[PDB]
């Protein structure tokens, strides 16, 4: 959805440097500071928050 | 084993060479019977093709044949394919018509030649157009045969493309022209380039009408593959002056080169396969009155001297030696590009149009824009290093960045482009409609008056 | 003084009858002045010498296109290869009569070689039409060979995109081998029982074995084959009640060769109509001189109508084959050939007989299964599919909610982690 | 030259799946292949921070 | 209001740029102004390009 989008190229080139498996890596890597944002589906975050 | 080279008259390759071929050569010679025949033939017609064939397969059981075609007829080739259907032979084609890019080979074929494919060909000619970046291209196609894969591989290569080419549909021509209406289809035309698919004569044809329409301009380049070109010793009449064409007969790396390297892999393949199997020679008796342990699936990783000479599984070379070309206005085809076995090299990186094509030439439509980076403005970063491509919302522009401090020479380093002056000229050039030349000052910063020396 | 028409042909009646055809050809178009001559070439099992023949018979003659004209060769290659291949040399376009093979109705490797017969794969378009009888949609693909193949493939991902529609599974395999059983167990599987087969003889003969074997043959299941599949030990090993094809003046050689030398002789006489007569020439001797006049011949070829003939309205579509020819529908009762339809250009009329089925009764058997099992798959999203090993073997510990509803589990399949 | 798909697409579209009950991110790309249902939940995009 | 620019024909076609300009061509309402033998041309010529 990012990739088709004609200006979001740049965070595209961002988020190709450092895809993740699962989401559980991301939770647990912004959980330890390794990451600083996630782009991710909305009430999924809100059960997890 | 026995190898039998008969050739024509391309290149004026003589016999004499191909006799002091073999003295030197196979010094550490495991095959015993292995022999040498020379020879030459002015007629180039089938029949005689077959007598030859049989006289060489009845003269001692010959196990080798490397031929070099001077004419222009490919399905010579496909008569080697019907000798290769036959014989059961392992057997080369090697210039001209018996090199030409085929449609398909057999299982039941043990036929080779010297080159690659039309998609590896059309991969180079989509890098030649990814590092110069016209985006804006045609596509010429006549019903001349292997345009179907082909066709269909611009197709999926522009489908699953990371550039954002512009394309339009494929323009066909059926029969021999009514000009009437693929003169429309001509005046259909997809600018900034020509791509053109088909055989001699139809090309001929084609830059005739181009010639008498007016069809080349400084804007209409011309890029064509070997296919569309021809042969290399003769060049024939009305070719418009800037005719880029993708071939691999070269003239340095020449026709003896060529056959002494296919006789290395043959030698090379009877001793890596004598050392397995022991009754190597086994070929048909005779042609009147009508084999397992064959080179079909042996000699394909094949190197011999460091060539990288390996097999393909449709019989051709994984990596071969493309050669680009020009055609100046002295009508001579003059080398300028090769291809390496992972890049594609360009030694003129300034790259020429050839001014001297036709009559009336403007210098319109192309403005020299120099700009300098500011950061809210003019971002000018590196181009990727993977793909090598400016995503399509920043801007090409080149560099004179000179080497070091003594010495003066520079280069033109091409870098990518995004800010706010970027937009600012592409929608001047959506709006006043003229093509940018963006490039970076080199002599500093703005601009001041050092004692009337700006 | 002579123009000659050249023919690999056998029989010596059909010999006579080629140039009474010739005389008929002569008796009308009064206005031309110059004659014509016939030249046959027979029986020769040695293909070198076969060329041989062809290059010295055929490049002296100046013919203007070439009639090949064996079928029953003992030899299982089939190869009418060197005529086009000596006459692709100036591309002169040669008419086949033969063959239905993909790799003779190519543009890529035969350059101009047109013929009077339409390949297998239209054959999926009277399959279409199939679709078109019981009004089928999930259909079963299975061919043997690969050359031919691709390009029934091809067609018929042609004709589900003019429903647009797609199959469910298609097949390829190694001709000759025994263990696609375990393919057509998967074809059980599926949820139709539309089985289109593309084979030889004894890719036939050992998919009828493996039916045989499975008990492929009972009820719902759809048998639908083609030529190769009714001849020899195929015809034999075939099920009681399979549904095949049958070309209307197929095997009659005569007639389609009449008809043949019919068309070849008013395209002649359409060619000679403008100017630019250019003969073949004479390359025996020294000659590579290219015959420029052969897109030319190819734009009055291709574009040759007819309205006479004896198989039918016969015309040369986009590939130089037969435009909308009228089929036969055999049903094969009891081992015996029984007639169940006939087919026009575009529309099948079945006949007042009974389609039996190898299953029940003669209607039509809907094998679209309501399925009863179904097969669910998903990733591990966190909120959504907890995945949890088992406590000890296979079973789950039923745990409660806050307000005493037990959380309601399933048993599914997963693997421990990644591949790495 | 040519792309292809993988995952629970790559399962379905190779027979080895049926229905796919899953969390789908409903796209353009995926309809133009697939057919949609219409969905249960109606869910967003947004960012998670510390 | 939506104005395509002016298409102008000069005498009797010589169908070679005069089709460029019906193909120009790409709304819905044609004003046409010209003679009525000229409407009977322009008219079969439309009828012909579609
Ligand atoms: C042609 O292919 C050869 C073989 O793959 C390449 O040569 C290799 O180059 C790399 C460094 O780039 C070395 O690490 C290898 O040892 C080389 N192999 C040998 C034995 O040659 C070569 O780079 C390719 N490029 C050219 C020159 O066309
Ligand atoms: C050909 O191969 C298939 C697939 O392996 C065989 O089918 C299975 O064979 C095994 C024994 O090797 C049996 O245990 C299975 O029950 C068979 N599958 C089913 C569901 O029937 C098949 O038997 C082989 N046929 C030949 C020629 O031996
Ligand atoms: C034969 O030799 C002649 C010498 O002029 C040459 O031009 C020609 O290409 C050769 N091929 C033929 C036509 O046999
Ligand atoms: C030849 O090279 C190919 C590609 O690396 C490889 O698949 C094949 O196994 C090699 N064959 C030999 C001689 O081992
Ligand atoms: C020239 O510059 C390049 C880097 O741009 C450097 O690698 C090279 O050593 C320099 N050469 C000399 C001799 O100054
Ligand atoms: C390069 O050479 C010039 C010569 O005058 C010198 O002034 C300068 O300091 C040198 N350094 C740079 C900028 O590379
Ligand atoms: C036709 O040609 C054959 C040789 O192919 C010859 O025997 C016969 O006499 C010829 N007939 C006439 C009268 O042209
Ligand atoms: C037919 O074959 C299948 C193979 O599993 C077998 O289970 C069945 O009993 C056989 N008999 C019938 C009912 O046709
Ligand atoms: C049918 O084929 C036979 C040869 O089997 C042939 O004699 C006859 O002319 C053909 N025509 C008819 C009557 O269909
Ligand atoms: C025949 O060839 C001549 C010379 O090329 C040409 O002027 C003429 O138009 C051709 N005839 C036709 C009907 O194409
Ligand atoms: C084939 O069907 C057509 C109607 O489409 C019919 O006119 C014709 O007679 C049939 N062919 C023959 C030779 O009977
Ligand atoms: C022939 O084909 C036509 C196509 O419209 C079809 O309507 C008709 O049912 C077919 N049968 C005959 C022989 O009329």
């Amino acid at each position: 959805y990012f990739r088709r989008q004609v200006e979001l190229s740049t965070m595209y080139r961002h988020m190709e440097k450092h895809n993740y498996e699962s989401a559980a890596e991301a939770i647990q890597a912004v959980r330890d500071n390794k990451l600083h944002a996630f782009i991710w589906d909305s009430a999924v975050l809100e059960f997890e928050a | 084993l026995n190898i039998a080279v008969l050739l024509g008259h391309s290149h004026d390759v003589t016999e004499r060479e191909l006799r002091n071929l073999w003295g030197p050569e196979q010094a550490t010679g495991l095959p015993l019977d292995v022999n040498v025949v020379a020879l030459l033939m002015n007629r180039t017609d089938p029949k005689s093709l077959i007598t030859h064939v049989c006289d060489l397969m009845s003269g001692a059981r010959i196990h080798g044949l490397v031929f070099g075609d001077d004419t222009d007829q490919e399905a010579v080739a496909q008569m080697l394919d019907f000798i290769s259907s036959q014989t059961f032979i392992p057997i080369l084609g090697i210039h001209g018509g018996a090199s030409m890019i085929m449609a398909d080979k057999d299982p039941t074929s043990t036929f080779f030649q010297f080159g690659a494919s039309i998609q590896q060909q059309a991969t180079v000619m989509l890098k030649i157009m990814q590092d110069y970046d016209w985006h804006v291209f045609s596509l010429v196609t006549t019903i001349f045969p292997g345009y179907r894969d082909f066709i269909s591989f611009i197709k999926t290569t522009v489908d699953n493309s990371f550039v954002g080419w512009d394309m339009q549909n494929v323009i066909t021509l059926d029969t021999s022209f009514e000009d009437a209406k693929t003169q429309v289809q001509l005046k259909k035309i997809h600018s900034s380039v020509i791509l053109l698919y088909c055989s001699k004569d139809e090309a001929v044809l084609i830059l005739s009408e181009a010639r008498s329409l007016g069809l080349t301009g400084y804007d209409f380049f011309w890029i064509v593959p070997s296919l569309v070109s021809g042969n290399t010793e003769l060049i024939p009449k009305e070719f418009p002056s800037g005719l880029i064409s993708v071939s691999y007969d070269d003239w340095d790396y020449s026709l003896e080169a060529r056959v002494r390297d296919g006789l290395g892999i043959l030698t090379t393949a009877a001793s890596s396969m004598l050392e397995k199997f022991s009754y190597i020679p086994e070929a048909k008796a005779s042609c009147y009155g009508q084999p397992l342990h064959t080179l079909h699936q042996f000699m394909v990783n094949v190197t011999w001297d460091g060539k990288d000479l390996s097999f393909t599984e449709e019989g051709y070379q994984v990596h071969p030696r493309l050669v680009v070309i020009v055609l100046n206005k002295d009508r001579e085809w003059e080398k300028v590009g090769k291809w390496e076995n992972q890049t594609l090299s360009l030694r003129h990186a300034v790259w020429p149009r050839y001014k001297s094509f036709s009559d009336c030439e403007p210098d319109d439509n192309h403005l020299s824009i120099v700009t300098l980076e500011e950061a809210p403005f003019v971002i000018v970063e590196d181009i990727d290093p993977l793909t090598e491509t400016c995503v399509r919302n920043t801007v090409p522009c080149r560099k004179f960045v000179k080497i070091n401090n003594s010495t003066n020479e520079g280069m033109n380093v091409k870098k990518c482009c995004k800010g706010f002056c970027i937009d600012i000229l592409k929608k001047l050039s959506r709006t006043v409609k003229f093509t940018y030349d963006l490039y970076l000052v080199t002599n500093g910063k703005h601009g001041k008056k050092v004692n009337n020396v700006w | 003084k002579i123009v000659n028409i050249g023919a690999v042909l056998s029989t010596r009646k059909h010999e006579q009858m080629f140039r009474e055809a010739v005389n008929q050809a002569n008796k009308r178009h009064g206005s031309w002045k110059i004659q014509l001559n016939a030249t046959s070439v027979t029986h020769k099992p040695n293909a070198i010498q076969m060329a041989l023949s062809v290059c010295e018979d055929l490049i002296s003659s100046q013919v203007y296109a070439i009639l090949v004209s064996h079928p029953p060769t003992p030899n299982d290659h089939f190869t009418p290869t060197p005529v086009s291949y000596t006459a692709g040399f100036y591309r002169i376009p040669v008419l086949g009569l033969t063959t239905r093979m993909s790799i003779y109705s190519d543009k890529s490797i035969h350059l101009s070689f047109l013929r009077t017969v339409p390949p297998y794969s239209h054959q999926s378009s009277v399959w279409f039409e199939m679709m078109r009888v019981y009004n089928w949609n999930h259909i079963i693909l299975l061919v043997s060979d690969d050359h031919e193949g691709r390009a029934a493939q091809k067609r018929l991902e042609t004709l589900l995109e003019e429903r647009e529609s797609k199959a469910e599974k298609v097949l390829q395999f190694d001709p000759g081998t025994k263990n696609v059983t375990a393919l057509l167990m998967e074809a059980r599987e599926l949820e139709a029982r539309v089985i289109i087969l593309s084979a030889s003889e004894d890719d036939a003969a050992t998919v009828y074995r493996a039916a045989a074997m499975l008990n492929m043959t009972g009820s719902g299941y759809v048998w639908l084959v083609g030529e190769r599949e009714i001849s020899g030990n195929a015809l034999r090993y075939a099920p009681d009640g399979i549904i095949g094809l049958q070309l209307i003046n197929g095997k009659n050689e005569s007639a389609h060769i009449s008809d043949a030398v019919g068309v070849v002789a008013q395209a002649v006489h359409e060619l000679l109509e403008k100017e630019n007569i250019t003969d073949p020439p004479r390359g025996c001797v020294g000659n590579t001189n290219i015959w420029k006049t052969g897109p030319l011949f190819k734009r009055v070829l291709m574009s040759s109508k007819y309205a006479d003939g004896v198989t039918g309205r016969v015309e040369f579509n986009e590939d130089g084959d037969r435009k909308f020819a009228n089929y036969s529908i055999m049903n094969l009762q009891n081992r015996k050939l029984v007639q169940v339809g006939i087919y026009n250009g575009t529309h099948v009329i079945p006949n007042d007989r009974k389609i039996i089925w190898p299953g029940g009764e003669t209607e039509k058997p809907r094998g679209y299964q309501m399925s009863t099992r179904l097969k669910i798959v998903t990733i591990h999203q966190e909120p959504f599919v907890y995945v949890k090993p088992t406590m000890s073997d296979g079973t789950c510990k039923e745990e409660f909610t806050v307000n005493g509803d037990p959380v309601k589990k399933v048993i599914c399949t997963g693997p421990n982690d990644t591949s790495p | 030259n040519k792309k292809e798909w993988n995952g629970m697409m790559g399962e379905l579209l190779s027979g080895q799946a049926d229905m796919i009950v899953a969390p789908l991110t409903i796209n353009n790309e995926r309809a133009q292949y697939i057919e949609f249902s219409k969905p249960f939940k109606y869910q967003g995009l947004t960012i998670l921070v510390k």
